[PDB]
């Protein structure tokens, strides 16, 4: 929820 | 006793281990340079460490048998919440007993309390930190147990604001019962000698660790020139 580069880093 | 499935889980943790883990540390060069004087002078290039660090927490992350199953809201929950917990974990490997630092390849990249206590940060986590480094050290874990306690420590069903618990639950289970069944089979004695309640104990004290860390991180981000110093990535998983 709100963490682009988090999310970006775990696709 | 240790089945295929089991074997296989291992060599899996292993792998990711060594892909994401360098040895070398030939990229913290790329880092902010390390300043020791006196005020935060540590905090740039440490930050920079911890921010490379997450990603590098993530990648093994996402090579954890089942862990892509996870909905991505509760792999982010999860990642937030272990990340600092698993790089204290990763850094025991580059922690020395010989001067209670971490020694990473050289002299400039070399970290001991004053380092840690130059990034903004009080012996009220730093001497428990360290507590733990010697303690975790002294346990002397096989590279195997090493990642597998990693692994588990990142898949705990108990972390705030995980949606299926159900599944994540089930996940670490076969993980911990894999890292069970290796200490049976594959650790010998007197080493083996309580060693799985030693190491879910470690997971305790991460936890102790965590929070005091979080204590003092929104101490030292509560200033705009200190969280001026951070990465962003650093202030996406560390921060709200
Ligand atoms: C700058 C402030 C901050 O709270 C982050 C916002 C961290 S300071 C303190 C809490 C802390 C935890 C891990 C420790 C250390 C880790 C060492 C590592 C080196 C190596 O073992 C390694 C390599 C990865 O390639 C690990 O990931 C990290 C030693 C120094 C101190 C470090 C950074």
């Amino acid at each position: 929820k709100n963490h682009p580069m988090l999310m970006n880093l775990l696709k | 006793k240790l089945s295929e499935e089991q074997q296989h889980i291992i060599a899996i943790l292993l792998d990711a281990h060594h892909k994401t883990y360098d040895p070398t540390y030939a990229d913290f060069r790329d880092f902010r340079p390390p300043v020791r004087m006196s005020p935060l002078s540590m905090l740039p290039h440490l930050a920079d460490l911890v921010s490379y660090s997450i990603q590098k927490v993530i990648g093994f992350a996402k090579m954890i048998p089942g862990f892509r199953d996870l909905t991505s809201d509760d792999q982010i929950v999860l990642l937030k919440s272990s990340a600092i917990e698993v790089i204290m974990l990763l850094s025991n490997q580059s922690f020395t007993m010989d001067d209670m630092s971490w020694d990473c390849g050289s002299q400039d990249y070399k970290y001991d309390v004053t380092d840690v206590s130059k990034a903004g940060h009080t012996l009220e986590l730093i001497e428990p930190l360290i507590k733990f480094q010697v303690g975790l050290k002294k346990l002397n874990l096989h590279e195997e147990e090493h990642v597998l306690l990693m692994a588990i420590c990142i898949v705990s069903p108990d972390r705030p604001g995980v949606q299926d618990a159900k599944l994540v639950e089930a996940i670490q289970d076969r993980l911990s019962n894999t890292l069970q069944t290796y200490i049976r089979c594959r650790h010998p004695p007197p080493g083996s000698h309580q060693l799985y309640a030693k190491m879910i104990q470690k997971l305790a004290d991460l936890r102790s660790l965590n929070e005091e860390h979080s204590k003092q991180y929104r101490s030292l981000s509560f200033q705009p020139e200190n969280s001026m110093k951070l990465t962003p990535l650093v202030l996406e998983v560390f921060g709200n």
